[PDB]
């Protein structure tokens, strides 16, 4: 049926790739929801997730 | 370690046998798109790209405009600079231009004059730029960063390779 | 008197108030001090607008605390009744808080009425 | 006097379709123009944004619905 | 041409001799600004010759109000009084390295025989004796500096806010 | 030690010219600060402290021949000499603009920023210069006049004959004496309390720049495009005290030190060579392959530093003794230094040692013109 | 130090294991060796989260693995898991 | 989560601040004024060995405090120790001058630096509950106006919002940073540039450090917690940027 209709095949494409997208890179999804339940999925002491300035 | 020793070590071997950094994804990209380069464009020129521009007489800002049908401001670094100049006497006319008030330098606390590093650096860094060359090493490695424009000169006027609004 | 500090002018006056009225028409406006202290707490508040004839000010002066501290623009108008009237409610209102969302159709005219505010505080 | 004419006339009807805010009435921000801005305008995106529609697909639907 | 300087601080004024001019044309260099690093040769460069202390709490406070107004004390008025050559008030005046644009005119205009100077080489003088701090003065008696800035730092800033035991 | 610590370029001065430098002048009362500029029309007043520009004036639709950097002396008033400078262009478009200058050096007060006055010119002015302590200037187009700042008609014409002049320069001590370059590849000195040309010599061919030295009044040294530097005493003009040597194309600028025993000059050629006034060879050779065509050179009011402008648009400087940190040093380290001086200069002559300091790298394109020009020499000398 | 060391352990081990208490949790993937140092301690409210967050007195227990058996929902999701992982083991 | 789960604290990689697991991690400093939180935030207490004493920690908010949200997307090398001397430009409240002043220490001071009256007046009352801050209620665009009360210190941290940050930071670094100092930088993409976008506003804001002669180190985007905000961190060179 995702062929019988073209932009119902497109907005199930864009979903799918937003999700996916999720996954990739952090995404701003409003903010805090509730009270501050702590970091639900864990804190990484030796990572470093940042870009560094070479010479 | 006798040769012996080695074969026969290597036959009972196949015997028995049968802080780190990984960089953020900019937030600017959809998984290849890079929504971030609206026009006024910024591009960054190469020592290449100037050096061609006067060979196939095309201006440098209205070339731009002609290719984009935007603004399009170019930038040059320290080091695109300095090899310009070590170039020397026979390209005059190309610093001449090079050198122009609308040609806004962007500076840089970076070691030596090798523009291919130092420009590869900022695309990795920033992917708010579009490079400008005609440098085929520089033009594979800007291909292999995600993202990233890459403009060209070729043929009668300069060509445009990414962006997904080429028109 | 200074505590007001930030008061609006008749032309931004206007402007502010026709915002107000748009954003209670597509319903991006929460109404009242209390509410408005709550899009303040949650950070969805893209600006603030008081009345200035508060009997007494204090009791909304509180505001611009939390405004001030987060970054969010606030600005004073001279009458509370106007307010009401700007918001489309039956009674006078004393501050209102103008929402952010990215899916609305004044999007523009928000920006400019922050902009005009962020250059008057 | 032939750019005066037809850029006052482009200007004009970008401003009137509502690509083009009232303030940037320059041929340069016409040269800064873009494909978001025609879209937006489209008519099922203004319905789902004042609201008439939950979604973009409710608003296309609705539209043809009559 | 930067004959003394004037350095405020939480305890009182210093006016300092400067002894040689590190070269104008070189301050950006690598060497030079080593120096202004290094103790060994701030002192070959610098000199303290006055000390005047603030007589209380109070009187430092209110100092330090009109430091940042940008005004002249009385205790600033005497101190330069005493430190300073009286040359011509038409020819060859004397030098002074101060801080602050603005406090520039008013030392003129108390003292017209001498000229202020913010520069890049005075900014540099001040940040040097900034940064050694108490090692520059020879064993002059001070009241510890960190603790002098804490109890300054609060009372300034409680009078901008006035703030209040009701 | 001495061959391992020459180290010259110390930097340049922001992001250049678009087009070339062609006038520099310090300013002879501070020291921070220099007016460059450029055949673009646009002058720039440069503090070399932090190697920024002050300002940057686009000043004429020609090149611009000449820059003095100066003071008036207005009677309308008295133009605040602390806090600002005073400069002034003299253009091909037939034009000598005096501007001001917002100069940060004291900070004793709180607009009128540029182009205080324009003088307009009946011919294309070449060059210019300001007699000190009485703020009046002297322009070389094509008769020199003599201008008063206060005056928009030139005050006194000065001119051997109908010929054009190509440069001048005032002389630092006994201020009345000028002299000055004619195209007809004359020299000729003026003075200005008789208020007349005083005298000529004609050269085989031209020179470009003329410098008196500060310390002894009447001596100078003019830079000749035939590759020379000749060093003239003013009251005998019928000989060269000395000849300076060791170029290879046109000599373009000379200036003295102003302790008043060094040269600095700058070819067509393009490198800088130094030279004591004693001897008649270089004792250093400055050169970069980013810098060309040396129009400009200018020795430092501390004596210390050399500022060169190139055609490349450049305005780099160097350091006067390629070794001379400018940090203080303590006097130990400063004893120790001062007597490896007095060693080498009692030893100069050893081969070892004048092997080791002699050897000095120089680019391939002067190397062999040098060597022509000496196979040139040896010919002419041969046949005579 | 080698007192409460029992009670400790089986936290620490309980920490070290988390990604499985919880069939919606799904944690990053952190090995966590064990730290030279630590002190387990105590959460406290501020007095205006006394319906949203505040927890209560009986259920207040004096260590996370008895306060993990006081939960419930917990208990049974444990004990059937536990009963089918068993029955495909044998 | 709630009030009464047992938690087991653990050092971070930076120095002063720690990490609480439990069945879900959280970042915590430790109270310098035990007994109260500035924001009510929840906030943890343990025993230290007469009786025993209790010492009390407390958490750090990641959208409620830039720092926090940086040290959660992990920065290399964070300037701000235990022992060191922090400029804090644009502190409204304890927010996260608090917390920068529970890592820094008893030894190290922190000035806090804020403008208007109201929040300044509820920082004055946290900076005489802390004894290592002082609070400064001066303009951060006039350090001329405010260099009696500081000297030297070893980084500043920037949060002001203003267009004109670089030049605020440039002034201040210039006036009271130690050589080779640490500079951490909040940009705000939408109240510098407002019409051109973030990662624009991003490449100008560094270029004009590397003119004010702050060589930048790494830049950090940090997502999950602010939109289209970054925190740059560099090193004040002041002789040699090369
Ligand atoms: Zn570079």
């Amino acid at each position: 049926k995702d062929n019988r209709n073209s932009r119902v095949k497109k907005r199930k494409k864009y979903q799918k790739a937003q999700k996916k997208l999720k996954s990739v890179r952090a995404v701003y999804s409003g903010g805090q929801s509730g009270v501050y339940e702590g970091e639900k999925t864990g804190i990484k002491k030796g990572l470093t997730r940042s870009v560094k300035f070479k010479n | 370690a006798k040769k012996t020793r080695k074969f026969g070590l290597v036959k009972r071997t196949l015997n028995t046998k049968k802080t780190r950094n990984i960089p953020q994804v900019s937030s600017a990209l959809f998984f290849q798109y890079n929504q971030a380069i609206k026009p006024p464009y910024q591009v960054l020129i190469d020592t290449n790209f100037i050096n061609f521009s006067i060979q196939k007489k095309v201006d440098i800002v209205r070339g731009m405009m002609d290719c984009l049908l935007a603004k399009c401001n170019p930038l040059i670094t320290d080091c695109v600079m300095a090899e310009l100049e070590k170039l020397g006497p026979k390209y005059r006319i190309a610093l001449k231009l090079a050198r122009d008030p609308r040609i806004k330098r962007l500076s840089c606390s970076h070691k030596g004059t090798y523009a291919d590093d130092c420009l590869v650096h900022r695309v990795l860094q920033h992917k708010c730029y579009i490079v400008a060359t005609n440098d085929a090493g520089l033009k594979q490695r800007i291909r292999k960063i995600p993202g990233i424009p890459l403009m060209s000169v070729g043929g009668h006027a300069y060509v445009i390779e990414k962006l997904p609004d080429v028109f | 008197n200074p505590k007001a500090f930030p008061l609006a002018d008749a032309a931004l006056t206007q402007q502010i108030l026709d915002v107000v009225q748009q954003a209670a028409n597509l319903r991006q406006l929460k109404k009242g001090a209390n509410e408005a202290t709550k899009t303040l707490n949650r950070g969805i508040s893209e600006f603030i607008i008081m009345a200035a004839d508060c009997e007494p000010i204090e009791i909304l002066l509180h505001l611009p605390l939390l405004c001030e501290d987060k970054n969010v623009p606030y600005v004073f108008v001279p009458s509370r009744v106007a307010l009401g009237r700007a918001c489309g409610v039956s009674r006078p209102v004393i501050a209102a808080s103008i929402t952010t969302n990215d899916a609305s159709a004044i999007k523009t005219q928000i920006y400019a009425v922050k902009d005009k505010i962020e250059t008057l505080l | 006097p032939k750019r005066l004419f037809e850029g006052n006339a482009l200007i004009r009807r970008l401003v009137r379709v509502g690509v083009l805010s009232e303030d940037k009435k320059k041929l340069d921000y016409v040269l800064a123009l873009k494909v978001e801005d025609f879209l937006e305008r489209r008519l099922q995106t203004q319905v789902y944004k004042l609201g008439l529609a939950k979604s973009v697909h409710h608003a296309r639907v609705l539209i043809t619905q009559r | 041409p930067i004959e003394y300087l004037l350095f405020e601080e939480p305890t009182g004024y210093a006016v300092f001799k400067v002894k040689l001019q590190q070269d104008d044309i070189g301050s950006r260099l690598k060497e030079v600004q080593e120096q202004i690093n290094d103790f060994g040769a701030f002192t070959k460069l610098i000199e303290l010759v006055s000390f005047a202390p603030f007589k209380g709490a109070a009187e430092a406070l209110e100092n330090a109000n009109d430091i940042s107004e940008g005004l002249v004390s009385e205790s600033l008025k005497a101190i330069l009084d005493l430190n300073l050559p009286k040359a011509s008030s038409k020819k060859k005046n004397i030098t002074l390295a101060i801080s602050d644009k603005n406090l520039g005119p008013s030392i003129k205009e108390e003292f017209p025989y001498v000229d202020c100077i913010s520069n890049e080489l005075a900014q540099d003088l001040i940040r040097g004796v900034r940064l050694h701090g108490e090692k520059l003065f020879k064993g002059l008696q001070s009241g510890d500096l960190e603790r002098a800035q804490l109890g300054l730092g609060h009372a300034y800033s409680r009078a901008k806010v006035k703030f209040s035991v009701q | 030690l001495e061959r391992m610590f020459a180290k010259p370029f110390v930097g340049q001065l922001g992001y250049g010219h678009r087009d070339g430098v062609y006038a520099i002048a310090k300013n002879y009362g501070s020291l921070n600060k220099l007016a460059t500029g450029s055949a673009d029309g646009v002058i720039k007043y440069w503090n070399m402290s932090t190697r920024e520009e002050f300002v940057s004036f686009k000043a004429h639709y020609g090149l611009v021949t000449g820059l003095c950097v100066t003071q008036p002396r207005f009677h309308d008033k008295k133009p605040d000499l602390k806090s600002q400078n005073f400069m002034l262009s003299c253009s091909d478009d037939k034009t000598v603009k005096l501007w001001s200058i917002n100069v940060d050096d004291y900070s004793n007060k709180n607009n009128e920023e540029g182009l205080i006055r324009t003088f307009d010119g009946e011919s294309a002015f070449q060059g210019i210069d300001s007699h000190r302590e009485n703020s009046t200037f002297a322009t070389g187009g094509a008769k020199i006049h003599l201008w008063d700042v206060n005056r928009l008609k030139p005050v006194s014409d000065l001119s051997w004959g109908a010929d054009n002049i190509t440069s001048l320069k005032f002389n630092q001590n006994e201020t009345d004496i000028l002299a000055s370059t004619g195209s007809d590849n004359s020299i000729v000195l003026y003075d200005l309390r008789t208020n007349s040309p005083t005298q000529k010599i004609v050269q085989t061919m031209r020179t470009n720049a003329i410098c008196w030295n500060p310390m002894e009044a009447f001596n100078f040294v003019t830079a000749n495009e035939d590759h020379n530097a000749y060093y003239y005493d003013m009251r005998n003009l019928s000989r060269s005290l000395n000849v300076f040597k060791d170029h290879v194309s046109a000599v373009m600028d000379v200036d003295f030190s102003p302790t008043g025993d060094e040269i600095v000059t700058g070819s067509y050629d393009k490198s800088i060579r130094i030279y004591k006034t004693n001897h008649g060879h270089s004792r250093e050779i400055y050169h970069t392959k980013r810098m060309q065509h040396v129009f400009q050179v200018k020795y430092s009011m501390d004596s210390k530093y050399i500022i060169s402008g190139s055609d490349d648009g450049n305005v780099r400087l160097w350091r006067s003794k390629a070794w001379e940190r400018s940090n203080v040093k303590t006097t130990r380290e400063k004893n120790k230094l001062e007597y490896d001086e007095k060693l080498k200069e009692r030893f100069r002559h050893m081969p070892e040692i004048k092997r080791i300091s002699r050897h000095r790298h120089v680019p391939q394109v002067i190397k062999k013109a040098q060597e022509i020009k000496n196979i040139e020499l040896s010919s002419i000398k041969r046949r005579e | 130090d080698d007192n409460m060391r029992r009670e400790v352990q089986r936290d620490l081990l309980l920490i070290k294991h988390r990604a499985a208490l919880d069939p919606k949790r799904h944690y990053k993937k952190q090995r966590w060796e064990v730290p030279e140092r630590f002190a387990i301690g105590t959460i406290i409210e501020d007095k205006s989260e006394f319906y949203s967050s505040r927890m209560n007195r009986k259920e207040r227990k004096s260590t996370i693995l008895e306060t993990l058996m006081g939960d419930e929902a917990s208990n049974k999701y444990f004990k059937r898991k536990y009963n089918e992982i068993q029955e495909k083991s044998t | 989560a709630r009030g009464g789960a047992k938690v087991v604290i653990e050092p971070h990689r930076h120095a002063g601040v720690y990490i609480a697991r439990g069945k879900e991690d959280l970042l915590v400093t430790k109270n310098m004024a035990p007994g109260e939180s500035v924001y009510g935030e929840k906030r943890i207490s343990v025993e230290e060995p007469v009786p025993p004493t209790k010492v009390e920690y407390r958490v750090w908010n990641p959208f409620r405090s830039k720092l926090a949200a940086g040290i959660m997307g992990g920065l290399d090398e964070l300037f701000i120790a235990p022992g060191k001397k922090v400029l804090y430009l644009g502190a409204a409240s304890g927010t996260s001058v608090s917390h920068v002043s529970d890592v820094v220490g008893p030894e190290g001071v922190v000035y806090a630096v804020e403008f208007s009256h109201r929040p300044g007046r509820e920082l004055i009352s946290m900076a005489k509950k802390r004894p290592n801050i002082i609070p400064i209620i001066e303009d951060a665009r006039h350090p001329q106006k405010y260099r009696m009360l500081i000297g030297m210190v070893d980084c500043v941290f920037a949060d002001v919002a203003q267009p004109d940050q670089a030049r605020i930071i440039a002034l201040n670094s210039h006036m009271f940073l130690k050589d080779q100092g640490g500079v951490v930088i909040s940009i705000k993409a939408n109240c510098i540039d407002s019409t051109v976008d973030a990662e624009t506003v991003f490449a100008r804001e560094v270029q004009k450090l590397r003119e004010e002669r702050i060589k930048p180190l790494e830049q950090l985007t940090l997502e999950p917690y602010e939109r289209d905000h970054c925190i740059v961190v560099g090193r004040y060179m002041r002789s040699g940027l090369k």
